[PDB]
């Protein structure tokens, strides 16, 4: 009697994040103002 | 005298996932006993 037995496995994750912020501000004379701005980007990856 | 304000906030997202498999299974029994032989002309012997 002769019995082989073989097995593999492989697992691959990845991520990745992305944050952007940004603002601004000012008044004279009582004439205020502002502004703000955002961005994300979040990517992810599994291989099994 | 006035003040104004105004947001806009948006956001997206994305799942994806494909799994595939395979499985095959092959069984054999083999069970011999024996060989018959007939005699071609060719050969020349006496039981033909």
């Amino acid at each position: 009697a002769h019995t082989m037995e073989t097995f593999s496995r492989s697992e691959n994750e990845t991520e990745v994040k992305q944050d952007v912020k940004a603002g601004l501000e000012g008044a004279v004379k009582g004439w205020g103002g502002g502004a703000t701005a955002g961005h994300g980007n979040t990517q992810g990856t599994i291989t099994t | 005298f006035i003040t104004a304000n105004s947001e806009y906030s948006e956001s997206s997202s994305f799942k994806n996932t494909e799994t595939e498999k395979s499985m095959y299974t092959s069984s054999r029994y083999l069970f011999p006993q024996g060989r018959i032989d007939f005699t071609t002309p060719d050969s020349g012997f006496d039981d033909v």
